[PDB]
This record gives C-alpha cells, structure tokens and sequence, in this order.
RNA sequence: GCCCUGGGCGCUCAAGCGUGUUACCUAUACUCUACCGUCAGGGUUGAUAUGCCCUGACGAGUAGGCAGG
RNA sequence: AAGCUCGUUCAGUUUUAUGUAAGAAUGAAGCUUUUAGUGGGCCAUUUUUGGGC
RNA sequence: GGAAUACUGCCAGCUGGGACUGAGGACUGCGACGUAAGUCAAGGAUGCUGGCAAAUGGUUAUAUGCCGCCGUCUUGAAA
C-alpha cells in the first residue's frame, strides 16, 4: 500500500548544548566550539534534515493524525477517511469517549489514542 | 565424519577506517588462506555470519546470529570488507567469523 | 623503462641531429629542446620538430659492452664522464647507468646528459674492472645466502640459506 | 476523432525521414574519417619511403581539465579558468587552438592539464557526460530531436553532428562548444599514477601538455 | 500504478548444472549431502533425488545458489521426471504418493549409481570440509 | 654446491614462464644473465637471479648459442628426462595432480588410503 | 654518494638514503543516485490558483540586512 | 534595496599593429538613490636598503 | 625470404563474478524487433517463495573501537 519506508534522517532528538552538565540549563535547542561544528561535537539543526513532503507528518501507520473533540469533527473525516486517523484530546471526558469511538467505528476512522480513561 | 564445517573460517580486524576517524559501517574480515586478492575474488558476495552465546534463552534458541554479507576485496593481503545489516560490536575485535559456500557459482 | 627515439631539428638548413632516451615521445621532445639551447642559441617557437622516430635495437638478443659518454651537471658544476657497462640493448644500459648514477652521485634525468654509447667488439679494450672480470672465459661462481619468500607466516622446519 | 492517427503516422514518417537522413549523414562522416586516416598513414608511408621527413598538420583542437582546487588560485589563473569555463575541479571543454589561446593556457597549465583528443574519445564524452545548454538549463542529450531544435539553423540535428562539428573544428565550432555544458568528470580509475599530482607530467607529474596521454586520461576519467 | 516494462524473461541456468550432475546441499536439514540434479522446474528449483534409497535424501526442490556443482555425473535420461510438478509440492504424515513414486524414481537410477564403481558409496557419505582446506582451490 | 654457468639449466619461478625450464647461455652481470628455453617455449631473455632458481643439473652449451644451436643442445643432452627422474620435478607433478583432484576422486583416494593403512599397520608388530 | 669530530616500540642486504616500476589505505575533494530548501525558466482557468506541477542550478561564514515560523 | 530601459553590454582573461578602426578568441549591461556595518595587524611575497638590524 | 610476437590505439565485440540503488505512478513521447497482429533491455521493479504473537524497531543503563568548560575581552586568529 502507499505506506514506503519513512526515514526519519536523524531519529535522535537535538539537545541543548552542555544542558546536562548543568542543571539550570534546558533541554530546548538554542544557539550558542558548537557553533563551528568541530569534530566529536553535537551537530547542529541545519536545512538538510528536512523529511520528505510526501511522507512528512506521516505516522509509521501511514495516516495523519487529527485532534477530534466533536461528532462533527469526526464526520468531517468522512471524505478524508483514508488519510486522516482521529485522535481524542486528552481534556475529554470518558463520557464523550464512548461516543467518538463509536461514531469513529461506524464510519471506518482509526483512533490513534483509544482506551483513553476507559 | 568428525569433521561437519560447511563455512571457510576466518578472523575479524577491525571496521574501515583512517588514522583518527573510523566508520564502523564497513568491517574488515580475514579470512583464513586467502594471501591476495585474486583468491579473495571467490568469496565475494558470501554470506557472513557471526556466533555468540548470550545467558537468556531468545525466542528461537540459545544463540543469536548477525547475518552478513561481503562486499569486496581490502588491502594486498587478501583481506575482504564485510557488511553487516547490524554492524558487530567493538569488543568482538580479534574474533572469529563464519564465511558461508552460498551463494555459489562453481 | 626508457624508450630510445631520435629527433632533429631545424628552426624553420643544418638539420640538427641527436639521440634522446626517454619515456615518451613528449618528454623526448622536451629534452631535445633543452638540448637546443645548450647546443647553439634556438627557441621552440622558432621551427617545429622536423620528426621524431622510436629507434629499436637491431637485436635484442645478444651481450654487449656498452661504452657510453655521460656528461652530468653536478652540485659544483658540470664534469665529463666515461664509463663501460655490460648489458644486452642500450635502452637497458642506460637505464642501468641512470640508476647507478642516482644511487651514487645522486644525479637524475634532470641532470643527465647522453653524449655517445657504442658496443666494444674486442677485449681489453674495457678499462673498467668491474666490466673486465665478466670478459673472461666462461666462468663459474656460486650465489651463497640464497632466500625464499615465505607466503606462510609460520614455519616448521627452520629453513636453510643454501642454494 | 481522425487526429489520433493522423497525427501519429504524420509525425512517425517524418522522423523517418529524419532518421534516414541521419543515418546517411552519419555514414558519410564515418567514410570521411576513414578515408582521412587511410591518406595520412599513406603520406606518411609515402615520406618514409622516399627519404624525406614528414611535415605533419597542426593540432587544431584540444581539450583541457582543471586539476587544482580554488583554494590559493592566484586572480589571473583563476579568471581565466572561469572565462573558460572550468569552474569546479575535474572539468573541461573543447578549445579551439590558436596562439590567442595557447597563450591562455601557458598560464593556466600550472593547474591545468590539456592535450589532443581523439574521435573514439570524443564520441564516448559526448555519448555519456554530453550535456547541453538549452534556456540556461542543463538538459541531457538523449534524443535527436533536442539537439536539432537548438542547432537546426547551423546544420546540425544530431549527436553524431555533434561530434563531427567539434572534431573537425568547423565553422560552427563556437556555437557546438557553448551549446555543450562543462563536462562532470570523476577522479581517474587508476589513479593518477605519478605520487605526486602537482608537478609537470614531462618530469613525472600530471598538470601540463601530454598529447595522446590525455585521451587514456579522459577515459579513465570517464 | 504505471504500466511497469520489465517481462517475465526465462530463466538461464549457468553451464555447470547439467541433469544427472551430482549436487551438494550447504543449507537445510541435507546440508553435506550428495544429490543427483534430475530436472529444472518452471519455480526455478531444481529437482534432484537422493537417491531416497541410497542416502534418505528424498525428492525435493532446491535453489542453485545454494548448490555446488560437481564434474561427476551419471545417466538420468531413463527416468520419467515429467510426472512432478510444482503443483506436486503444495501443501495448503508422509501423502502414500511420495512413497511409491520416489521408490519408482530410485529403481531407476539405483542401478545406473552401482554402474559406476565406488559411486554408491561415495553418495552415502555426508560431504564435510577438513583442517588445511581451500575451496578456491579445489576444483569440487 | 650449484653454481651458475653456461648451460646451467634453470627453473623461472615467477613470470609467463613460471613452472617453465630454461638453461642460462650467457651472463651479463652479477645479478642479471641471459637464458633461454626453447624446448619449453620461453622467448629468450635476459632474467635476474632472484627471479629463477638454480637446479642441480647441468650441460655442455657453448657460449652465446643462438635460439636453434640452443635447442639443438638441449635436445642432445635429454635433460629433461634427467629432470623428470629428479625428485623436485616428481614433488611439482604429484602437487599438481594432488590440486587436480576432484572431489570423487578425492574419496576413492580415501577408501585407497583406508584399505592401504589397514595392511600398513597389519603389516606392523608381526 | 654516505659516516665520524662537526612520535613511542624498534629498525641495520633497513623498517635509513636517492631514484625507477605496480598495487593498496581514504577528506565534507571528486563521480552516480534518495530527500529539504533557496534561486532561475516554463505548463496552468471556454475551471483544474496566495494553488497542482515539470526542468536546471545552488547549499561555508562574524557584524549587518531581508524573509519564514 | 530602490525607477527607467537597453538585451545586449561587459571582463583583474590572451599575441601583430602603435596601446589601437580589431568584420582576433573565450566567457556572459548602464545611470542612478539612500542604507546598516566598516579607522587590524600580521604569514609569506614584492621594491631588492645599509652593515647587527 | 617469410611470418609470428612485445607495445600503442579501436571495437556502435562477446561472456561473467561482486557492491549500492527500485527513486516515477492508468497510456500519450524518441526508438528496436515483425509481412501484420503484436512484442521489447525502448521518458525510474517486476514475478515467485519462506519465516511470523511476540513480529521489525524505539528510549535507557552498563562495557568495548575512534573522537572531544563556558559569554565579554585586546583583536594577528592569542595564550
């Protein structure tokens, strides 16, 4: 099917700069012997590790994940079925849960988070 | 017969690499007889497999194997670059491999 | 591997003639330039080469004394030297005489001149003994302290030098 | 509608012809080299055997490849390699020879390594790296058409055209070189085989005139 | 999906294998053994036989890649292989057709393996390789 | 002790005309000599000593023979029947037909060497 | 020509020196291809659009300038 | 960056004129106007200064 | 007198072994085969087969092969 392989290029996340030696110091990237890319050091985000436009946002099940958090939200999929995969919001309550799944069941969408709270 | 080894013997040296930077991607395999390259033709494009022991027994047995491949010849001593889809661990330096008959043409 | 060839020369007359041993047709024409300057006052952009030939030995089978002329551009000057060598064709002569030439005086193909080589016919005409000795009758001598190249890293039986 | 097939056996009888014309165009290129080479060895036999020196023809064409990188180009090297072209390393293209520049290369031979190609090498550039300009674009020449519609007014409308232009060196010399981009060409299969590249090939180096050397370079370069 | 051109060419088998060639096995539970190369089936396996009465090695198919080719070969044009197929190996304990028809295929060929002397034998015995051993070399 | 002399015959060790036996009709130097082996094929050429080595036998050749006076020599004196009997040239053809062997051929061999220890080592004690 | 007075292990028909001949080691250099982006050219609506595309080239960098998040 | 309008005009590119009418080669524009920053020494080289500098 | 062979260059000559790459997405285009239907290595991979309920793989710890304290400062890049 139209799910190739995605190369994520760079599946390690970027870390900020000498953060763990210091606590103070976040785990966000932010620029600054870094910055001129010496050899044995942390490479720096750059353009090339762009990921491709036909595979970009792709999750390894091959759809795109969109937040729902209504049954019109879901029914807009309907035309979309075959691309987009719902995904519940984490402020919904199980209540509204049931209902989503079902209404996502009945008209094919995948739930990417499902068992949520139940 | 006491003897049941199918696969020419050999030793692993050390992955590709220059004087201070190396890339482990590419292995460096002896094999055992081979002196040149004209003989190190042969082998090209033979399996290679690794073995090793691990205490935990895993889904299928109690030994784990890294399957590989040759690439091409290395050097005038008639050493041979292999490629492995898991590159082998540093610490196996020095260790001994397994280089399959297949597949053949002979 | 030298290669014997023999240009000449005209500036656009004397057809000046000479013998140039090297590798190639190309820099066979550039030594026989150099040459022209030293030999008389001409350019490369005066004439242009009226032909260049390989020359191959007559026969390539048979022992001769070779008696070459060899002028040299030292580190103190340029001297004049003679010398007799033993070899089967010129082309391997003066490779030899080149080589022994480099291993001693340190002289190369940039400085190296070839004046004349001609075959000796006749004994004692050699003046040179380490050329005299081989003109004897057949002789024989042994070759002690032979060696084999061991392909195996190990051996077992302690080899012997003897030949 | 009748225009599907009309349109089609329209168009297939014209390339036909076009391709009937192409392929005696071609013949007659190849009887003209052959015959070219067959006079030349017959003068030569002829000045040879009646003990007269031969008075061979001027190259008239050459080809030259940059051998350095940028880095420390002294400025006048360094135009002259962009104003002919030879911008990135292991580049080159036709130049036609004439003191104006002869001249050009004496400079540029520091950097530089040239020498006279051949029909057999010519034709495989052509065939693999031959790629043309068309639009300030680098298009790939793979069909005879493309190669026509850019130089039908000059007589040329295929690659073996191309090729006999650039090798006889024809009025159309200026046009068929700058239709050409400079050729990509890779490191040497073998090497460069000297242990020290820079250094003039007529004392065991590379960069300098070698003549017929320069068409087994090509080819390893290839 | 575009009308991809690649067809479906023959397969060309490299001159060594010859029907009635001696094969031998260097994956699967026959590894080391000797087999005798019968006919090429349309899957591109080669179908090969023991014989089943002379090492236990049964009809089956094998991949030439794995095989090594041998210069020793014996008769195999009066055995009738046209019977089996690719349709003979599917699945979907021993099926009774497998018994009578390897026993039939080996009455054929036992007979032409005692022809030569020694060769019975040889075929019994599991090929293995040996300390000092150089496949390049050895011509197999 | 061998020494080298004219018509001293030769085996080449490496080269086209490896395997190959020649016979040295004139020295040029202390390292370098002309050979020569018409019988065997090798154009006659000057070799160096460390490339060919020495063999134990010898014959009359006169000095300077040309291609023909050198086989007509060789063929005289049979040398290389002397050569074959030597037991070097034995050793290269049993090393030669050992190599050649096939794999049938190498177990007839081994039921061979079976069937020769047993009477070997029933041979042994009585 | 070389010697004497004037990186570590070791090396001595060198594993020292000069030179000639082949092979091999590999940079972000070079050659083929996968992807992001910028720059340039072109198709586009009797609807297929600040869009959907095709082709080529290019990718270092402080202060500074512009653009997009 | 900012308007025009010429698609051609240009060059740290190379020899004869005596520095050029160049219908010699090779490659591939101009005037503006206002707008941030810009006041270093040095490695080698050149002119080749004398008695170390 | 005769060929042969070393060497150079050509083959729009043949035949293999091994490494990476499968990128485009219903046909429109240039070509070869064929008397025609049609076929093709001809503007980008297809056909068959086997193992699987942890499958492939991700984060992390520890050991192995190689590599390696910060902003402002004079400004010659500098300690």
């Amino acid at each position: 099917l139209p799910h190739p392989k995605i190369v994520k290029k760079h599946t390690k996340k970027f870390k900020r700069h000498h953060s763990d030696r210091y606590h103070r110091v976040a785990e966000n990237w932010r620029k600054q012997v870094v910055r001129r890319r010496f050899r044995g050091n942390i490479s720096q985000p750059k353009i090339g590790y762009g990921s491709n436009k036909k595979t970009k946002f792709l999750s390894p099940s091959g759809h795109k994940t969109f937040l729902v958090a209504n049954v019109k939200d879901l029914e807009t999929l309907t035309m979309h079925t075959k691309t987009y995969a719902a995904e519940i919001a984490h402020n919904i309550s199980a209540k509204n849960r049931v209902v989503i799944l079902a209404r996502a069941k009945a008209l094919g969408i995948k739930v990417t988070n499902p068992k949520g709270r139940l | 017969a006491e003897s049941h080894r199918l696969y020419v013997k050999g030793k692993h040296l050390s992955y590709q690499r220059s004087k201070r930077v190396n890339n482990p991607n590419v292995s460096l395999i002896k094999i055992e007889g081979v002196a040149t390259p004209q003989d190190a033709q042969f082998y090209l494009g033979k399996r290679i497999a690794y073995v090793y022991r691990a205490s935990k027994e895993v889904r299928g047995s109690k030994i784990r194997v890294m399957w590989g491949k040759v690439t091409r010849t290395h050097g005038n001593s008639g050493v041979v670059r292999a490629t492995f889809r898991n590159n082998l661990p540093a610490k196996t330096f020095g260790a001994s491999v397994r280089i399959f008959l297949y597949p053949s043409n002979i | 591997h030298f290669k014997e060839y023999q240009v000449i020369g005209r500036r656009l007359p004397k057809l000046f003639r000479m013998r140039i041993f090297a590798s190639n047709e190309v820099i066979a024409k550039s030594r026989y330039w150099y040459f022209l300057q030293k030999l008389h006052k001409v350019k490369k952009a005066s004439g242009e080469i009226v032909s260049i030939n390989q020359i191959n030995e007559a026969h390539p089978t048979k022992v001769k004394n070779f008696g070459v002329w060899v002028r040299y551009d030292s580190r103190s000057g340029t001297h004049n030297m003679y010398k007799e060598i033993r070899d089967v064709s010129r082309v391997a002569a003066v490779e030899t005489l080149y080589q022994d030439m480099a291993a001693r005086h340190r002289a190369r193909f940039r400085s190296i001149h070839i004046l004349k080589v001609a075959e000796i016919e006749k004994t004692a005409d050699v003046k040179r003994q380490y050329v005299k000795q081989f003109l004897t009758k057949d002789l024989k001598f042994p070759l002690p302290h032979r060696v084999q190249k061991s392909t195996k890293t190990f051996s077992y039986k302690r080899p012997s030098t003897f030949y | 509608a009748e225009q599907v097939a009309a349109e089609r056996a329209a168009r297939k009888a014209a390339n036909k012809e076009k391709r009937a014309i192409i392929l005696e165009r071609n013949a007659a290129y190849q009887k003209e080299y052959e015959t070219a080479e067959r006079n030349i060895i017959q003068a030569k036999r002829d000045a040879k055997a009646a003990g007269s020196y031969y008075v061979e023809a001027q190259h008239k064409l050459v080809f030259v490849v940059r051998i350095k990188g940028i880095n420390k180009i002294p400025p006048k090297p360094r135009k002259v390699l962009q104003l002919l072209r030879l911008t990135r390393i292991n580049s080159g293209t036709f130049v036609k020879v004439t003191k104006a520049t002869l001249e050009l290369l004496k400079l540029i031979e520091p950097y530089v390594a040239y020498g006279y190609p051949s029909y057999s090498t010519i034709r495989q550039l052509v065939y693999k790296r031959g790629f043309g300009k068309i639009n300030k674009q680098r298009v790939p020449l793979s069909d005879n058409a493309i190669i026509e519609a850019n130089l039908g007014k000059y007589g040329i409308l295929s690659i073996d055209d191309l090729i006999h232009e650039i090798i006889t060196v024809g009025p159309h010399f200026k046009q068929a070189n700058n239709f050409l981009w400079p050729f990509k060409l890779s490191n040497p299969s073998g090497g460069w085989g000297v242990p020290r590249k820079f250094k003039h090939f007529i004392q065991g180096g590379s960069f300098g005139n070698r003549e017929e050397f320069i068409n087994k370079l090509v080819k390893s370069m290839n | 999906l575009k009308k991809t051109r690649k067809a479906a060419r023959p397969q060309k088998l490299r001159a060594s294998l010859v029907p009635g060639t001696v094969l031998i096995l260097l994956a699967g539970r026959f590894r080391g053994k000797r087999v005798v190369y019968l006919k090429h089936l349309e899957d591109n396996t080669l179908l090969i036989s023991g014989p089943f009465k002379v090492n236990g090695v049964p009809l089956r198919r094998v991949n030439a890649r794995y095989v090594i080719a041998t210069s020793t070969k014996v008769s195999v044009e009066g055995v009738n292989v046209e019977k089996f197929n690719v349709e003979y190996f599917a699945k979907e304990e021993i099926k009774a057709e497998r018994v009578e028809d390897q026993k039939v295929v080996d009455k054929a060929l036992i007979a032409e393996i005692k022809k030569t002397p020694l060769l019975k034998q040889y075929l019994s015995a599991s090929f293995s390789l040996k300390n000092g051993d150089k496949p390049h070399m050895l011509k197999f | 002790w061998r020494l080298v002399e004219v018509g001293r015959v030769v085996l080449i060790k490496k080269g086209q005309s490896a395997g190959k036996l020649a016979a040295i009709v004139e020295i040029i130097d202390q390292k370098k000599v002309l050979i020569d082996g018409p019988k065997a094929g090798v154009p006659r050429q000057a070799i160096n000593l460390g490339q060919v080595v020495l063999t134990p036998l010898t014959f009359a050749l006169p000095r300077g023979a040309r291609t023909a006076t050198v086989s007509k020599k060789w063929a005289a004196a049979a040398v290389c029947e002397k050569w074959a009997a030597s037991s070097w040239a034995k050793k290269i053809a049993q090393r030669e037909r050992r190599a050649a062997l096939t794999d049938f051929e190498r177990f007839q061999v081994m039921v061979l060497r079976k069937q020769k220890r047993y009477t070997v080592k029933k041979a042994l004690a009585k």
